[PDB]
């Protein structure tokens, strides 16, 4: 545990509820993804994370772009300068 | 009346502060803070148009039921039924 980025990807996946993770920073570029998420989603997650921030009249309001549905709900928070994509079961 | 009655109030709901409806990329109705400005009307439309285009190839063709976007002090919950988009704007708890 010198804290590596692939630690957390394998680490948050411990949870039965957590089904996949993916990371991106504002490019559409996959920086590692587990579970349900793959490279198709890197671009889509960035853009909705990116456009949802336009509703931020000004910044420092970090909109976790939560996204409900049948298979699961999908939080999306632009975060530590890197957009994170959790996929839970609620 | 009873222990289990009016007297026992029932769980409050956070206040609403904006409401919005668009149809065909056009504001049908709008109240609250979502006045007539084309900030949220325009901005959500492509947020909706992009968020709607996230198929995920596991449950295919239907990329959501509802799209919340949470802020610190206020929330947006968006719905679409046949290219009529609803946003409710409220408080968080």
């Amino acid at each position: 545990m010198e804290a590596t980025l692939e630690q957390h990807l394998e680490d948050t996946m411990k949870n039965p509820s957590i089904v996949g993770v993916l990371c991106t920073d504002s490019q559409g570029l996959n920086l590692g993804c587990r579970g349900t998420l793959s490279d198709e989603h890197a671009g889509v997650i960035s853009v909705l994370a990116q456009q949802a921030a336009k509703l931020t009249s000004d910044p420092t309001d970090i909109p976790v772009v939560c996204l409900e549905s049948d298979n699961g709900n999908i939080m999306i928070q632009k975060h530590d300068g890197i957009t994170v994509a959790v996929h839970k079961m609620a | 009346s009873m222990t289990s009655a009016l007297t026992q109030g029932l769980e409050r709901i956070p206040d609403q502060l904006g409401y919005l409806v668009l149809s065909e990329g056009a504001v049908l109705a709008s109240s609250g803070d979502l006045e007539n400005d084309e900030q949220a009307a325009s901005a959500i439309s492509e947020l909706v148009s992009t968020a709607c285009g996230f198929r995920l190839h596991r449950g295919m063709n239907v990329p959501f039921k509802r799209l919340s976007v949470v802020f610190g002090e206020h929330t947006l919950l968006v719905t679409v039924s046949g290219q009529r988009v609803f946003v409710v704007k409220r408080q968080n708890r």
